[PDB]
């Protein structure tokens, strides 16, 4: 249930045939938002029934561009804010604006942390002004930005006469707005009623049901099981007595605004228990032989750590250019992503920016994973496919393109993909649009990439099944069950012989051909040239010479030599 | 009054007992201290 | 501000005569408030004074009253009972038989500013004159975590009390006067939040780690922390000083984070104790974990390869019930290093105890512990056998951390022993505690060891007093050591000069290591003159070897490998 948020500020969708699929994949089940409930560029007849069940959102709510009719947030809870779109805004609608948002109905927000409102040019909607959001913000930043649109365009009704206050979202009775701040009574900071018993905890941040501190609508710092505090309970518990350091057995993670039991796949958890995407300094990732990934400290130089896009040493640049190609020279873990814009290729004068070689693309052979994104979005007329990428193992996708994407293809001449030792897809999604060359998209195993159940292939404007059936694009029978990467009889992930050298065969030399092989469990690997070839029967049986029953012309107890 | 249990109990004191407790107990002199008057000052 | 008080742990035991034991109370709790022992008030009589225990705000252990004869107890300004120490594995308060012939005992105890008490439970009995005590709720102080095993009784049998104050709530006052009556904060409550409450509103009750009431919903404004302690305020966890940071995603600076020693925050640990990556002043680090200081200060990381073994010494871990090293635990410390713990060298280890079934200790058996390098606790050594003159079983004892020290004051106690020399040839340093010489027969060479250059820790003083006298070790068997540093000498052995003036090859010191008349040639080398390579040809009247190597010769003794000088 644990979803990450889109990162789109203001950009258009890559793909808006499936950017409503996107969220429909993503934002479909939760109920703790991690990122951002970013919602832009939705048109008309689109089908919301994604977000009957997110309640807590950590980021900022962005609601912009939309034509819908309405946006069904009847269940949000809270707005946490860690993340703002801009310096002091939190609760952000836009051009919004026959279609528009008609009602924003949120029942049951009454809590924003950090943050203020952004409601500008929307010609649709009515109550956006008779909102008292002093009830619903904190008191710290009550001197907030409370911009608010006047323009409206459209009379419409008055609120619904069965509550009072004047303090309406629509026209539906049951979508009118309590008072949580200014309706208490002394130095209560949210209650239910006027009485004085009806008072909240005092972790309670958007309201309780009753006086206990594990029934809060939603409360402020760390949840686990119910009870909420301030402080969640670290893994080594301190002890006054004898000043010893025992280890917490009841101890959780700190992961986000809440705390579980452990927290999922790409997040690396520290000695503190707070995991989180990247670990500090003076720090390597290590494995801890159970899938589950937990860096510790290192030693004193810990030197030989090669860095990607979204780092310290690369922040403002987004493309791959001849400036940082001496940076990933030979390193084989990539901390950060790797961007190929269509900026990559081209000649800019009196920048000092040279296009790229196809020759000078071969020195990320050796790399084998990628803590980020691989968003490929230009290519030349060198080779169509990704050879140079070929020994790629594992994509982490702890930073994503826009948060929502991993392996992101566009606009490129590929016909096959060739990614052969691609195992396991971490995060995101994947995109090919836009890319009519491509073919091999449906035959590749998707869903044994995947590590989380919010997983799922999109993909739209391609090349069509009716160019790849009288062109004859379907790859040899050695692939099993279907699943192929390419036309070539090297790139099955899954294939019911043996390998002689990454290449799947249909039968090894043992009792045929003119050199020999040994059968490995899994492989098919040449031993040494001078056994001995037995016509009709196992001929090689190790890589040492010595577990021939004959070779070729000398016979010494260790091997078996030409001179 | 304590019994021949307590003969070899107490280190440099003299055992007596206690009605409402009803455990084993010493009496620490004048220099000595701890339980069993084990530690000095 | 805020005298450390350092407590007891002799629980009903009388200490001499009763006189005796109310000097010694007298002077043992004497300006102290924050007991991190055990409140112990035991046979105090009818016409004695208790007005020293007035100033006592918390106790950290068990508070233990019995066998009194007073009419008042003056424990008005108790705030708090932490209760870091059981007496029946789940009490802290037991209020236990205070009664004479007369049945005349503890007639009042005002405990007025008792409030809350965080580990134990109340166990009062055996009290026939007792006012207004039964009276007191303790569903009020005692919360529902050990609400089961409590248990009291009382029995006011021709007490002629006179009547309580009706003026507060619920009939519960500690004395008669104005008032003297308990300051209930949960009963009358709001349950709107865990904690205490000062009043009856909802919205005024007190911080989450706030115990025994506070004087405001800030976090300065509160009288006593739960857990942890902040400088005038308190919290969860006092952080570390690396933290996070939204801005630059590195390490940022701390704005009020401080290290963990103990209840309090302080801003430095101290030099013998452990930092961890949790930034918390430790004793002891990890089971899997190797100490060993990195930048200046002691820190401990995670071992690699086998792990061996850890000394837990005595007090702590499997023997924290023990109160002696003896015969039964000796073979736990066979291939022993370091010893993180305690230990206790008593007369009850060299006659043998017949209540615990334990033989009588070989003497011999004291060379198993020549292994040991390190003690991080105190040495406590009260006993020893009558003919061998010299503590050499500690020979190779290094350093001396005392994280852990007697009675809080004192780590290198020899006192009662029938010793000539303490024989420390490799005591150099002593991180904390005082070091005590008292009682002894025949033991000089005390005063001369100038004590001020081996503890570094300020705040710690020395007492040495009526061991042998000045004038017995006159004689010529009695001297210190001549041609060298009056610093210091342990024994009339030669090897017991602590800086000699040339010459100091390994633990002993002679006139001069000779270049001139002498088969050995030993260059000087930060005045310890060492062998150097020997198979180089000693010269005439000349200096033979120059440094550590064989290119430091003029002439070889049997072959010549460029400079050097090999055998072959
Ligand atoms: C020599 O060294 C021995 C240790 O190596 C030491 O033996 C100890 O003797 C103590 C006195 O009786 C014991 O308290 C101590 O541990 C006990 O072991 C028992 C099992 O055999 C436990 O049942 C016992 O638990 C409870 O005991 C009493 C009951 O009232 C409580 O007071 C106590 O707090 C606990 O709740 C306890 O754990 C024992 N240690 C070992 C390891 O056996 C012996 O006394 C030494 N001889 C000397 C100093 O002369
Ligand atoms: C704090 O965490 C608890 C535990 O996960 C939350 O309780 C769950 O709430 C969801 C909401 O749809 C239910 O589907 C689950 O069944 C609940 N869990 C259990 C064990 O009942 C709770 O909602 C969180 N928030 C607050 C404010 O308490
Ligand atoms: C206890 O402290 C007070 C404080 O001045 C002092 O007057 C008194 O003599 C002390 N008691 C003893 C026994 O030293
Ligand atoms: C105290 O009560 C607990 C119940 O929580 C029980 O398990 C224990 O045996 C009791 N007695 C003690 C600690 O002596």
């Amino acid at each position: 249930q644990v979803c990450t948020g889109t990162d789109m500020k203001l950009r258009l969708p890559a793909s808006p045939e499936t950017h409503l699929d996107m969220l429909r994949h993503l934002y479909q089940g939760c109920q703790v938002v991690q990122g951002n409930l970013e919602l832009t560029y939705l048109p008309t007849n689109a089908s919301l029934s994604f977000l009957q069940d997110i309640q807590e959102v950590q980021g900022y709510v962005l609601i912009a561009h939309n034509q819908v009719r309405q946006v069904p947030l009847q269940r949000l809870r809270i707005v946490r804010g860690t993340q703002l779109f801009e310096d002091n805004y939190a609760l952000a609608v836009l051009d919004n604006g026959p279609g528009g948002l008609r009602e924003l109905q949120l029942r049951s927000l009454t809590e924003i942390l950090k943050g203020g409102v952004l409601i500008q040019r929307n010609p649709q909607l009515c109550y956006q002004d008779t909102i008292l959001w002093k009830d619903i913000f904190h008191k710290n930043n009550q001197l907030a930005l409370t911009l608010i649109d006047t323009n409206r365009s459209r009379a419409c009704h008055p609120c619904s006469p069965m509550c009072k206050g004047s303090r309406c979202w629509g026209e539906s009775s049951e979508d009118c707005q309590s008072l949580t701040r200014t309706v208490c009574a002394g130095g209560c900071a949210r209650c239910k009623g006027p009485l004085p018993t009806d008072c909240c905890h005092e972790q309670c941040a958007a309201g309780c049901t009753g006086p206990k501190h594990s029934d809060c609508l939603a409360c402020l710092h760390f949840n686990h099981s119910g009870i909420c505090e301030l402080h969640c309970p670290a893994l080594v518990t301190y002890n006054t007595d004898t000043f010893e350091s025992m280890p917490n057995p009841e101890g959780r993670y700190t992961f986000g605004a809440s705390c579980v039991t452990a927290c999922p796949y790409n997040y690396l958890s520290t000695d503190v228990g707070s995991c989180t995407l990247v670990c500090p300094l003076h720090n390597q990732e290590v494995t801890a032989e159970d899938g589950t990934q937990r860096c510790e400290k290192c030693s004193k130089p810990c030197a030989r750590v090669c860095y990607g896009l979204g780092m310290e040493h690369l922040r403002e640049v987004r493309a791959v250019t001849s400036a940082n190609i001496q940076e990933f020279a030979g390193c084989k873990k990539i901390f950060g992503s790797l961007a190929f814009l269509p900026e990559s290729f081209d000649g800019d004068p009196a920048s000092n920016t040279a296009p790229l070689q196809p020759e000078q693309l071969q020195v990320f052979e050796t790399l084998e994973e990628i803590t980020g994104y691989l968003y490929i979005s230009a290519w030349p007329d060198s080779l169509p496919d990704l050879s140079v990428f070929q020994n790629l193992q594992v994509i982490r996708g702890r930073i994503l393109h826009n948060g929502a994407y991993s392996l992101t293809l566009q606009g490129l001449g590929i016909s096959w993909l060739g990614l052969r030792s691609l195992r396991e897809l971490g995060s995101g999604l994947a995109l090919i649009h836009h890319n009519t060359h491509l073919c091999f998209v449906h035959t590749v195993p998707w869903d044994q990439l995947f590590r989380n159940p919010h997983q799922a292939l999109l993909h739209t404007a391609n090349r069509p099944e009716d160019e790849c059936v009288g062109e004859g694009l379907a790859c040899h029978q050695l692939c099993a069950r279907g699943h192929c990467w390419g036309p070539g009889p090297t790139q099955c992930v899954n294939c019911s012989q043996f390998l002689r050298g990454q290449e799947c065969v249909e039968e090894c030399r043992v009792l045929q051909g003119l050199p020999r092989e040994y059968v490995n469990a899994r492989h098919c690997l040449p031993c040494h040239p001078e056994c001995q070839p037995q016509n009709g029967s196992v001929t090689c049986f190790g890589p040492e010479a010595d577990q021939c029953v004959a070779c070729a012309h000398y016979k010494d107890p260790p091997f078996c030599v030409a001179r | 009054k304590c019994s021949s249990d307590m003969n070899g109990y107490c280190l440099h004191g003299q055992c007596i007992y206690l009605v409402d407790m009803s455990q084993n107990y010493c009496r620490c002199e004048v220099g000595y201290t701890g339980v069993r008057c084990e530690h000095f000052f | 501000e805020k005298k450390v008080c350092q407590g007891t742990s002799n629980k009903l035991t009388q200490l001499g005569t009763f006189e005796d034991h109310f000097l010694s109370l007298q002077r043992m709790f004497n300006n102290c408030e924050v007991v991190l022992g055990n409140l112990e008030i035991t046979y105090v009589q009818r016409n004695y004074d208790l007005s020293f225990l007035k100033t006592i705000q918390e106790v950290a252990g068990y508070v233990l009253i019995a066998l009194n004869t007073v009419e008042r107890i003056p424990l008005e300004n108790l705030q708090i009972i932490r209760g870091n120490m059981y007496y029946e594995n789940s009490y802290a308060l037991a209020v236990l038989s205070n009664y004479d012939a007369n049945k005349t005992g503890l007639k009042e105890l005002p405990m007025r500013n008792l409030q809350e008490i965080l580990h134990g439970a109340v166990r009062f009995s055996n009290n026939p004159a007792l006012c207004n005590v039964e009276s007191i709720q303790w569903r009020d102080i005692v919360s529902s975590d050990f609400l089961s095993n409590m248990s009291m009784d009382f029995q006011n049998h021709l007490g002629s009390c006179q009547k309580c104050d009706p003026s507060c709530p619920n009939g519960s006052c500690w004395g008669a006067g104005e008032e003297n009556c308990q300051k209930l904060t949960k009963i009358i409550c709001a349950q709107q939040c865990s904690g205490r409450c000062r009043g009856k509103s909802p919205s005024d009750c007190c911080h989450n780690q706030c115990a025994a009431g506070c004087t405001g919903p800030r976090e300065s404004d509160c009288l006593v922390c739960r857990k942890f302690r902040d400088e005038a305020t308190c919290k969860d966890t006092c952080p570390p000083l690396m933290l996070y940071n939204p801005t630059t995603y590195q390490m940022d600076v701390n704005p009020e984070g401080k290290y963990s020693f103990g209840a309090t925050c302080v801003k430095k640990c101290p030099r013998n104790y452990v930092v961890t990556d949790h930034g918390s002043c430790v004793r002891a680090c990890g089971a899997d974990s190797y100490e060993m200081e990195e930048d200046g200060v002691r820190k401990c990381k995670k071992c690699e390869g086998p792990c061996r073994k850890v000394c837990n010494g005595i007090g702590i871990g499997e023997f924290k019930d023990s109160l002696s090293i003896n015969a039964t635990n000796i073979k736990h410390f066979k291939n022993c290093t370091s010893i993180s713990g305690d230990l206790h060298i008593l007369p009850v280890a060299f006659r043998g105890d017949s209540f615990t079934h334990t033989p009588p200790l070989d003497p011999q058996e004291l060379d198993i512990l020549k292994t040991v390098k390190e003690i991080t606790g105190f040495l406590l050594i009260q006993a020893w056998p009558e003919n061998r003159t010299d503590l050499h079983a500690f020979e190779n004892l290094e350093i001396i951390r005392g994280r852990t020290k007697q009675h809080g004051q004192f780590s290198l106690a020899v006192v009662s022993l029938n010793i000539t020399s303490l024989g420390l040839r490799s005591l150099k340093e002593i991180s904390d505690g005082d070091v005590i010489i008292s009682g002894n027969k025949n033991l000089c060479y005390a005063n001369t060891i100038n004590w001020k250059k081996l503890f570094g820790t300020s705040g710690q003083k020395t007492k040495i007093i009526s061991n042998r006298g000045e004038n017995s070790c006159k004689a010529t068997g009695q001297v210190c050591h001549a041609l060298c540093s009056p610093e210091g000498c342990w024994g009339p052995e030669p090897r017991d000069c602590v800086s000699c003036r040339n010459v100091s090859r390994g633990r002993e010191c002679v006139d001069k290591c000779n270049l001139l008349e002498g088969e050995p040639r030993e260059f000087v080398e930060n005045s310890e003159c060492i062998q150097c390579h020997p198979e180089c040809l000693p010269q005439a009247m000349n200096i033979t070897c120059t440094g550590r190597g064989p290119d430091n010769c003029i002439q070889c003794a049997h072959y010549i490998d460029g400079p050097h000088c090999v055998k072959t």
